[PDB]
This record gives C-alpha cells, structure tokens and sequence, in this order.
C-alpha cells in the first residue's frame, strides 16, 4: 500500500458532513480526492489518504534546511504521493520530482 | 431632422474640444499613427540604439522597421519631410537646432515638449595646455553675467 | 435658457456615462491610481512583485511598498472582506484558481477581470527516484487528454 | 545538434537569408530560448532544422516517428527546442520538460466594426418599450381630454387627437382648453412631451459623440447557443480530434453542429481560415491554438481579434531522449527561466514589441462625420408613405361623398 | 436664423458641460511680466534672489523692479512658507524657485501645485574635489560615462 499526503482545507479537499460518522479516507471528499481516485486506476496503487499535520506546503527554513508539510513529508520518506496543489517551482523541483501540471 | 441636427452638432463640438496634441515623448510613444525619424547616422540614432528605456526602446523598435524609411539622410531633408507630411512626420533633432528652425525659418514647424536627454558645448582646449584654467574661468564668468544669454537671445 | 440648459446637461450626463471603461487588465490598473490594490502579507505573490523586474510590475510594487494604510492583507479571508467592504477601492491580487472559486461559490459581490499575469502549475509530486514516478506522469497526461481533469474542475 | 521548426513567430528566416544563414544568425523566439538555455547550460549546439518539416506522429503500419520525434528517438539530434504539444504518445517515447508555455483552443473572430446604419435607425435613442408607451400615452391623453371636454367645447375626438399631436411635435396648438379639467390635461401632457423630446435629443447626442463597439460573441458557451454564426476548425489535427473525442455538453454540441453543416466549414489551412474570417463578415469564427491566434491578431492588417478564454489547456515542451544525460539539465533551467520572468519577457518582446499595431494609439482616435442620407432615409420613406396615404384617403372620402 | 442660433447655443453648452478644459493663467515669464495682475515673489536672499538684481535682460529687469517696490512683502522667508503661500492664495501668487525643487514639490502630496514655463537661466550641479587631489580627474570621466549610459537620468526618473 501507499500513503498519500494532501493538504487539509481548500476548494480542493474538504471535510464532508457527518465526518465523525464516516471513517478512513471516506470521511474526506473534494476535487483532489476525486482526482487521487482516478490516478489509482492508472497506477494500481491501493492507498489511504493521510493529510499533513503541520498544514503548510513547505520550504527549507533559513536557519535549518528542514522541509515542512507535504514537500517535507515526501522527502523524509513518511509518505509518497502528494496528490494536492503543489506549485511546480524550482526549489521544490531540485529536491522532489513532480508530474506534468494537472492545472495551470 | 431638427433633433438629429442639434445632436450631431453637439457631437462635433464635444469631440473637437477633447483633442490633445502630442506634447511629450510618452504621448508620441503611446500614439502609433504618425511616424518619427532621426538622421541616418548621428549621435541621436546611436542614442536610441544604445538606450535602454521602455519608452525609448519602444520607439527604437518602431523606427527599426517601417514600410517607408523613417530615417532621413540630411537634416535639411528631415525638415522638408515634416513640412510635406502635414503632421505625419515628427523629426527628433537637438534642441538648439529645433529652436533655430522654428524661429529663423518660415513658421511651418514648432518644437513641443521638453528635451529628453542632456548635453553641453564647451570651448575645448588641447590636453594639458596653458589656456585651460583661464578659458574655464572666462566661460563661467560669461555665463554668470548673462553674456551667453544675451547672445543666444540675439541670434 | 432653462430648457436649453436642461437638455445640454442631460446630454453631458449621458455622454460621460457612455464613455466608462472598467479596469480590465493589469496595465489599466497600474496607470490608474484611484483604486488601491493589495497582495497577501507573505506569500509567493508578494515575493513575485519584489523580485519582479517589469516596469509595470515594478510600478505596482513601488506603490504597494508605501501606502497610508496597509494595502497588504494578513489573511486571504481578510483580503476578500476588504475588497467587499471597500466598494471598489480595494483590488486583491490572488491566484487565478482561488479567484474563480470565490467569484463563483461565494455570494457574487466580487468578480475576476483580466487574464492572469504569470504562469505556474500543480503537479502530483512523488518522492525523488520512486518506483511510481512514471505511472503517475502517464496517469496525469492521460487524464488531461480524456478531460477527466476538466470535467472535475467544471464540477467543484 | 538540436532540431527546430519553421513556424514564423518561433523560428524565422530573416531578410537576405543567404547572407545570414545557419546557427550563427537566426531569428525567432525559440532561437532566443536556445541561446538562453545554452547560457544557463553551456553546451555545443548546432541549429539543425528538421528535415521532414513537421512534428512527430507514427503510422499504424510503418510504426516510425517522423519530424522532431523521429529526429530524437533515432539519435539523429540531441533535443528539440520548438513547440511540441505535450501529449501521451510523445512523452512515452521522449522525455518532456516542464511546459515552458501553456495555451489552449482560442476563438478567432473578425474585429467588430461599425455596420451600415439600417433603415429605421432614427428611433434608436429610445428603447422599443418607450416608443410603444409614447403611442399609447398619446392615445390615452386625447381620449381623456375628449371625455373631460364632453362632461362639462370643440374638443371632439378628431379635433383633440390633432391638439395632442400638435403639442407633442412642438408645433403650435390651434386651440387651447378653457375649463380647469381640460387645462390640467394640457399642462401635464406639455410637461411629458418636453421631457421626452429632451431625452431623445440628449441620448442621440450621446450615441453620436462616443461610439461603443461590442463583440457579438463572448465565449464558446454562448457561441454554441447562437448558431447564427458559423464557426469552423482546421481540416484534421489536434482541434478536430479534440472535438470529436470531447464529451462535455457544450463541446459535443459544437461538434454535432460542425459535423453536419453545409458548406464545408472546415478549412484546408490556417491561412485560408484567417483569410475567410477576414473576408467574410462577423458570421465566421475560427477555433485555433491560442498562441497562433494571439500572434496573428498583432500582424497587419490587424483586422481580427481573440475573444473568450482557452477551451482546453496544453503546454509546450523541450523534448529530450530518454537516456540523455541532458534530460535533467533542462527541467531545472526551464523552471528557473520561467521563475525569473525571462520567458515572459521574451514572449512579450517577440509578440507585442514586434507588433504591427498598438492598442493605445488608436484607443480613442475619435472622429465625427456628417450624417449621411443613409442614417436618415428611414424618415424620408415614412414621409412619402404618409403623403401617399393622405392622397389615398382623400380619394376615398371624395368617392364616398360623391354618392 | 433663430433655429440655427438656438441649436448652436444648446450644442456648444453641451460641449462645455461634457468635457472641461483647464488653461494655465500664465505660460511663461515674459507674459508674467506683462500681466502684473498676479503677484510673483522669490525667496528673500539667495542666488534665485540676487540674480534678478544683477540682471540686465529687458524682461527680467521689469520682473525685478516690480517686486523691488511692491506691497506687501512678496519675498518669502523660506521655501516652505513660499509653497504654503502659493497653496493658500488661489491664483494671485507665483513662486520663482530652482527647477529641481519645483519638479520635486509638484510630485509630493497634496499635488496642489505645478510648474509652468521653461527655465529662466541655466546652472549646473557638480561633484566638488580639492585642487591637488588625485581623485580630481577620476570623477570627470565617471560623471560623463554615467550621463552617457542613461543611468543618471534613470536615477532621477526613478527617485
Ligand atoms: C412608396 C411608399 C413607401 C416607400 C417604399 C420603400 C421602397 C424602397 C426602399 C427599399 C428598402 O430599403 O426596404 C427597407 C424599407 O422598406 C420599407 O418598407 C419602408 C417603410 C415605409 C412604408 C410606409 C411607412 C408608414 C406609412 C406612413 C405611416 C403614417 C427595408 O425595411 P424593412 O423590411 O422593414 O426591414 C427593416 C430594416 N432594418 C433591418 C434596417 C431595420
Ligand atoms: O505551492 C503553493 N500552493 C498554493 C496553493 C494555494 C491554494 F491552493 F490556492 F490555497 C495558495 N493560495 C492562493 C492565495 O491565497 C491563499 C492560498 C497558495 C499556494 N502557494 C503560494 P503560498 O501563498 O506561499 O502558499 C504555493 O506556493
Ligand atoms: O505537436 C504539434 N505541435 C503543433 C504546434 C503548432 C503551433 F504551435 F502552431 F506551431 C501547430 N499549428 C497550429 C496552427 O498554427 C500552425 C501550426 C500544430 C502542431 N501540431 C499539429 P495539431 O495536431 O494540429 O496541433 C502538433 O501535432
Ligand atoms: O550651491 C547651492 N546649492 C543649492 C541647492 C539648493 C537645492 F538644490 F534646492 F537643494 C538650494 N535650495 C533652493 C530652494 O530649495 C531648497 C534649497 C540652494 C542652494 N544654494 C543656496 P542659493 O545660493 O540661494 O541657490 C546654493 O548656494
């Protein structure tokens, strides 16, 4: 299995009503959850959505080169696929490998 | 018929009233239907080529390509081209020559807008000569007493 | 005199109202100075303007750097509120997707005008040198072809 | 050894190509891109234009790549600094950069220019509802004036309709009401006519002073609904295949229309398409790639324009074969160029600075002309019609009274 | 005749109300001397003041012998007081200052003033250096190159 790292709140991924009633990834619904279902059928991954805890997208802190959030949760091996709106930028690119944009 | 005569007359008067002549270089840059040309080879064309200014580069990009040749071979030709163009041509020459042409020539042309760059004329002397300091003093003292402003206002 | 005056001033009203041009692009907003525009406090949009080397962009940054009130907004929720309360005085500069979400799935007090100034995108990033690095690039490229990436946007 | 392609705004041959030929002297947007990608990543590159002259594609039986894909899969050249629509097939055989330019299927229409003023244009300054309300207000006022002068006096219906009409057209009235209740009606109708005539004159002056042109169509969502304007693609390619493979409602409708429509709306080539748009009136709209449309609307005669957003987004890449050690040396440089604001500056210069026309110069450029007979003739027709009708009713009354 | 005249009056009045044109009451210093309805004052003592005393040009001698004998005191204690007086009086006061200071002032808030007419007499700003310095000739060339590169103009434009 694989663990996905999406951000918590946006127009993209949200908490559906009766969040306590539902369990697992099914408690969560949004655009980038509907997407991260489609990609499964094209790559075969059987996953379980796992939102970043810090709630930041991520940058190497000036004092300490420690990436935060999803781009952090990826580098340190905590979880693989970042099915969420990460802007394709140079600094993230030199550390992590993206895909082609799904939105511009 | 009477209503549409009065309305159209108001249209003429209003539109004629809100007309603005090309006053500065920025206005001539935004405007695009009259052509401006410099001398073929001089300190002003090389100015534009070497210039790195959004307005200036916009002009240079304009003057680089034009179906007629905007550049004029001779400054006498440049004056004639503007006169015959009936407002189409807008020469770009040094301020002193512009003020001489618009004044001591039949007033078909005029100078509008402040000069874009700065220059200066000096009574030069050969490097390391004995007529450097006294000539510098002579020019400065002449300018202080206006003997350079009385002379310019004359000729 | 009074009737001639009434007709003349009515014509003035109608003529002036007819030549109204709303702020449609970034250049028009740059030249005009009646409306104040403010980015977020800290983000990629402000750093863009600071690092911007375009005269029109620098003109905005020179304006946004110094203003009698703080044109900058601390939170994007605050930024939306400031524009609504300012009644045309505030013009937020946010990302295109959020702008299109706000003008659509929020009470239509605001709208998005003009094309976006810069470009960027959202990849579905994978850890460097991972085994599923390609069968995700292929997945995204097929989804965009069959429109499943464009049906979904038109939905939410 | 990098390929290219001959598209005019991207890689062009300058004047006197014989004197200036080869890598030493080329002009184009992609040329400057190659120069900058070498400045960031120093390497030996020689501009070798593709021999085939087209972009990649594979024949079903031949199963070979041709153009800038065949020149790359078969080691004929290093990379391809040219517009490649990133797609599934191409990616599966090459390694694509991050898109250095994003685009879509724009909509091309002829620039909206003032039409010939139609007959019956004189009643434009006031809406249709106002004209109808004026007619029925006149007929109501005359009836009420008649009833008032016939409770309490030559204001019969015929002789009161004439008074009301005379008072509206500013011509002097033959007679005037004498009672109080007739004078109230007279006064309020005088006020009404004064306001309406002032409003008509003022709004007509507004129409004549500042002209305001509107695009007939704004977006494809409304272009599908219109259907009075014919819109067409190229013959076959990304656009036609996209429309046939589409499944969204609006796009499926815009394809069902064009699949069954006569004459041949699909155009043989883009030059013929733009020529057809320019030649015809605003009844033809052309659906092409956003970049090509933006470029075209800048060159002379500047008779066209781009309307509406991009229908479907796809980007352009910098191809590189899979095993290349240069494969990862281009992603990072493209991202840095995009972030520095250099690629945008390059496109801005190459497209707007080298632009045949500018928007600001002709923004107002307002000039007013005398009202030609075409504007007015809609009232000359009514005048002569009224005269003919008057002679007709005169003869009818004469014939009826003779017997 | 009456139809044409009334139509002309209404149309021209509509033009007056629609688009408004503002004209500067005074254009140049020659016309300012000719008018003399507007009182124009300098700073009390300085180059911009001592210039008019030691001036023999026809117009300038008039513009001095006017302000030489006129009441009240047009001469202002300081440039801040002069700009305040110009802002206060609606149109009766015109101030004669250095061109650069005028251009700078008209850019600051509340932007209630403006500069009209050309420069009356030209001066220059330099970069002083003592006579024996080995830095004396290292600044002429730098200044000329800065001027020629379009950098000094860029600096003034920006700031
Ligand atoms: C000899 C007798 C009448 C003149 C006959 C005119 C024929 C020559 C003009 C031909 C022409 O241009 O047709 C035009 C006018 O066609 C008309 O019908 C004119 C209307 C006037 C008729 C009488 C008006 C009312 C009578 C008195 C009342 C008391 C076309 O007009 P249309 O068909 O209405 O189409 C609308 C045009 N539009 C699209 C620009 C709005
Ligand atoms: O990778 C990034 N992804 C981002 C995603 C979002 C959004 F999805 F829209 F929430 C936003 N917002 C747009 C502006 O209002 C606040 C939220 C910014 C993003 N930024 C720039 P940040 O402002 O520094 O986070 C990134 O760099
Ligand atoms: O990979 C491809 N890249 C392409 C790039 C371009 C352009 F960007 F314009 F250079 C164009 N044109 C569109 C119309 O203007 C002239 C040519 C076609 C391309 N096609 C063929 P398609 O399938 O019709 O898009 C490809 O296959
Ligand atoms: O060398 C001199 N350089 C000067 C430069 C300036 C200015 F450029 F403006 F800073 C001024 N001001 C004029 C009004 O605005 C504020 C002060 C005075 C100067 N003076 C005194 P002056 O003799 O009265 O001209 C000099 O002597």
């Amino acid at each position: 299995t694989a663990a996905v790292t999406t951000i918590a709140e946006a127009p993209y991924v949200m908490l559906k009503k009766n969040a306590a009633a539902a369990e697992g990834n099914a408690a969560y619904e949004g655009y980038c959850v509907a997407l991260a279902a489609e990609i499964a059928k094209h790559a075969g991954a059987a996953y379980a959505a796992a939102i970043v805890a810090d709630g930041k997208y991520g940058a190497r802190d000036a004092a300490t080169k420690a990436w935060n959030g999803m781009v952090g949760e990826l580098v340190y091996g905590r979880a693989a696929a970042a099915a969420a709106p990460l802007t394709i930028t140079l600094v993230r690119e030199e550390v992590i490998d993206f895909s082609k944009p799904f939105m511009s | 018929i009477i209503s549409s005569y009065t309305a159209n007359l108001a249209a003429f008067l209003t539109v004629e009233r809100m007309v603005s002549p090309i006053e500065s270089a920025e206005d001539l840059a935004k405007q695009t239907e009259i052509a401006y040309g410099t001398l073929a080879a001089g300190s002003t064309k090389e100015f534009f080529r070497r210039s790195k200014i959004a307005v200036a580069a916009k002009m240079w990009a304009y003057m680089a390509s034009a179906e007629p040749s905007v550049f004029a071979a001779t400054t006498a030709a440049g004056a004639a081209r503007v006169r015959k163009a009936k407002g189409k041509a807008a020469a770009l020459l040094e301020s002193t020559m512009n003020e001489y042409i618009e004044q001591r020539k039949p007033c078909d042309t005029m100078k509008v807008g402040g000069n874009l760059d700065s220059k200066g004329y000096g009574a030069a002397t050969p490097k390391g000569s004995a007529l450097r300091a006294p000539v510098n003093l002579a020019v400065l003292k002449l300018a202080e007493q206006g003997a350079l402003d009385k002379l310019k206002a004359k000729w | 005199i009074i009737i001639s005056s009434y007709t003349a001033n009515l014509a003035a009203f109608l003529t002036v109202e007819r030549m109204v041009s709303p702020i449609e692009s970034a250049e028009d907003l740059a030249k005009q100075t009646e409306i104040a525009y403010g980015t977020l406090a800290a983000g990629s949009t402000k750093e863009f303007f600071r690092r911007s080397k375009i005269a029109v962009a620098a003109k905005m940054w020179a304006y946004m750097a110094s203003a009698e009130p703080s044109v900058f907004a601390a939170t994007t929720a605050a930024g939306a509120a400031r524009v609504r309360k300012a009644k045309g005085k505030a013009a937020a500069l946010l990302e295109s997707t959020m702008n299109e979400y706000i003008e659509q799935r929020k009470p239509c007090d605001t709208m998005k005008v003009g094309g976006n100034l810069d470009s960027k995108g959202y990849g579905a990033a994978t850890p460097k040198g991972s085994a599923l690095r390609a069968p995700v690039n292929l997945a995204v490229l097929k989804l965009a072809e069959q429109g499943a990436l464009d049906k979904l946007k038109n939905k939410w | 050894v990098v390929t290219t392609i001959l598209e005019s705004p991207y890689v062009m041959m300058k004047k006197n190509h014989e004197m200036l030929e080869g890598n030493e002297r080329y002009e184009g947007y992609c040329v400057d891109l190659a120069a900058e990608i070498a400045k960031h990543c120093g390497f030996k590159y020689k501009l070798t234009i593709v021999g085939d002259g087209k972009y990649g594609a594979r024949d079903a039986d031949t199963k070979i790549w041709n153009g800038m894909v065949g020149e790359l899969v078969y080691g004929k050249a290093d990379i391809a600094i040219a517009p490649l629509t990133i797609t599934l097939v191409r990616e599966e055989v090459i390694d694509f950069s991050k898109p250095f330019m994003s685009l879509g299927i724009s909509i091309m229409i002829k620039k909206p220019q003032k039409s010939k003023p139609g007959v019956f244009s004189f009643l434009d300054p006031l809406a249709y509802e106002i004209w109808m309300c004026i007619v029925f207000a006149y007929i109501g006022v005359s009836v009420v004036l008649f009833l008032v002068s016939r409770f309490s006096n030559e204001f019969g219906i015929f002789n009161s309709l004439w008074f009301s009409l005379g008072a509206f057209m500013r011509q002097g009235c033959d007679i005037s009401p004498r009672s109080l209740s007739g004078r109230i009606v007279g006064g309020v109708w005088w006020f009404f006519t004064l306001i309406i005539i002032s409003s008509y004159t003022a709004n007509l002056a507004a129409f004549l002073t500042v002209e305001r042109m509107v695009s007939p169509i704004e977006s494809a969502e409304d272009l599908s609904k219109q259907t009075e304007i014919a819109y067409g693609t190229l013959d076959s390619g990304s656009t036609k295949e996209f429309f046939r493979r589409s499944k969204i409602a609006v796009f499926d409708k815009m394809w069902t229309y064009m699949r069954s429509a006569e004459p041949s709306v699909f155009v043989r080539t883009t030059a013929e398409g733009v020529a057809r748009v320019r030649k015809s009136k605003g009844k033809y709209a052309y659906l092409l790639e956003s970049t090509m449309n933006e470029y075209i609307e800048q060159r002379k005669p500047c008779d066209t324009m781009k309307v509406g957003g991009n229908l479907d987004s796809k980007g352009y890449g910098i191809a590189t074969p899979k095993g290349s050690s240069l494969g990862n040396a281009v992603n990072l440089a493209v991202l840095k160029l995009n972030e520095e604001g250099l690629l945008d500056k390059l496109k801005n210069k190459w497209w707007y600075d080298k632009g045949e026309c500018g928007s600001g110069g002709g923004d107002s450029k307002e000039k007013t002309s005398a009202l030609s007979l075409s504007n007015v003739a809609g009232v000359f027709y009514i005048l002569v019609g009224g005269l003919g009708l008057a002679m007709l009713v005169a003869l009818i009354e004469f014939c009826y009274k003779s017997r």
